[PDB]
């Protein structure tokens, strides 16, 4: 049954979900929310720069800079190594 | 580390493409499209693949955007006698 | 110990610059711009990384300063026929003949 | 083993310093940093490393005292029309003919 749930990757997925929650909480609330609404984790839609701008009262350029800064600090060795084993 | 297919020579680091020694400047969208085509030489890439990778996921528009860009790339680098960026109707595009 | 690119010579150790015949006083910001360019000559650079390195990581000001400083260079470096530095739209900047 | 910079002949062993033929009396703090600059001739000197080597590791004092020194050196040795020590904000000071 190709479409059947393998029942061992589901546990891996939920635990990786919890770990992603923790890693996102390590960062600042503003950047964490930007990334969440930018990649569609709270909901199913990864919104656009205009949408995060209208919900955060901030310019789209500043959003791009905040995303780049967030990604740079997210690249940090402990986060990268922690998430790397989950693959 | 230089991306190649016969005539076309794409270098990521210096960001331009050659036709056996013929460079041409391309738009960023079309550049990503060409790069992620060349790394998948001989493989069919469907429209959702193209849109999700080259464009962002949240692209809520209609698809013919990629049609126009493939037309751009064809009239730009396929302009040689032979046709490389062939199309499989209802499936996608392959450079070969 | 020395960085060379066409009509561009940089000796970071004496922290001096030589342009087809004459040096030019350069503010730390623009000097660091040029040194990072010649270090990554032939490699494109995007604004986010360029700010992160050549400016301090604590920076939170506007982004037009990078274009303004690139103009500060252009009024001094790109006086020749060849565009020593190129401004790749939507990507960033690069230093290449 | 003698130190020199164009128009300034610097001696450590004798501990005398000559502004192009005329002897000048200088205290150690400045004598040391002057000697320090000529040991790494052709190089800007940033306050951080100045306070690090030329001054102590445990210095908790302020930083404008570096401006205070370069001021006394300018008015004492660099009284000549041409400039031998060059300021440049953000990074520091170099020693060079103009």
């Amino acid at each position: 049954d190709s479409e059947a749930v393998v029942a061992v990757d589901a546990v891996s997925f939920t635990l990786l979900q919890d770990q992603l929650q923790s890693v996102l909480d390590t960062l600042s609330e503003r950047e964490a929310g930007v990334v969440r609404l930018r990649f569609g984790l709270t909901d199913g839609q990864p919104r656009t720069l205009d949408e995060i701008g209208q919900v955060y009262g901030v310019t789209r350029e500043r959003i791009r800079q905040i995303e780049s800064k967030t990604m740079s600090k997210l690249r940090h060795p402990s986060r990268s190594q922690v998430l790397r084993d989950y693959l | 580390v230089r991306l190649t297919f016969a005539d076309i020579e794409l270098d990521e680091e210096t960001h331009e493409v050659w036709k056996a020694g013929q460079p041409v400047s391309l738009s960023p969208t079309e550049f990503t499209l060409l790069r992620y085509f060349v790394i998948n030489a001989g493989t069919v890439l469907s429209k959702p693949k193209i849109l999700d990778h080259v464009w962002r996921y949240d692209f809520g528009g209609d698809v013919n955007v990629v049609e126009s860009y493939v037309s751009y790339l064809r009239r730009k680098i396929d302009t040689g006698e032979k046709r490389l960026l062939h199309t499989l109707r209802g499936v996608g595009y392959v450079l070969r």
